């Protein structure tokens, strides 16, 4: 599971990038306000 | 460590609905450094909130320790994102443009909540 761990571990990773705002905005649906 | 659900973006249900930013902040925040949160505001969507953190860590943390957490006289329904339930309230044809969008320009999933 070298193979398996690593790939976790970058799997964890691609969810972990900073996000831009624009990015956000298609994230999510109409009819919410950003605090 | 962590499941293929876990995400750092949390979908928060049963919100108070005099709910300040202040209160969402000290509740949320509490986990670890915050991107943003976005709050319901429209007759179909006051009550939810997304609360979007910094890094997946907090997030997962965040979402053991507040699902089911009582605040006010109500218990807080969290879970992680989701990009296909986030469109549920799209028409069943215009609901792919986005689901696709979102796939192909920021490759994060679009699964159903499975």
């Amino acid at each position: 599971e070298q193979l398996q761990a690593w790939r976790w571990e970058r799997e964890i990773d691609e969810r972990n990038r900073p996000l831009s705002d624009e990015e956000l905005d298609a994230m999510f649906p109409e009819g919410y306000k950003v605090l | 460590r962590l499941p293929p659900e876990v995400n750092r973006i949390l979908m928060i249900r049963n919100l108070p609905y005099k709910i300040t930013a202040e209160e969402m902040y000290d509740i949320f925040g509490k986990y670890g450094p915050i991107r943003q949160i976005r709050v319901g505001n429209t007759p179909e969507t006051r009550g939810t909130a997304y609360v979007v953190y910094e890094d997946i860590f907090d997030a997962k943390n965040a979402c053991d320790h507040l699902s089911g957490f009582n605040v006010c006289n109500r218990y807080l329904v969290v879970l992680y994102y989701n990009a296909n339930r986030a469109f549920q309230k799209m028409d069943t044809k215009k609901k792919e443009e986005q689901l696709k969008l979102l796939k192909e320009k920021y490759g994060i999933n679009t699964d159903p909540p499975k």
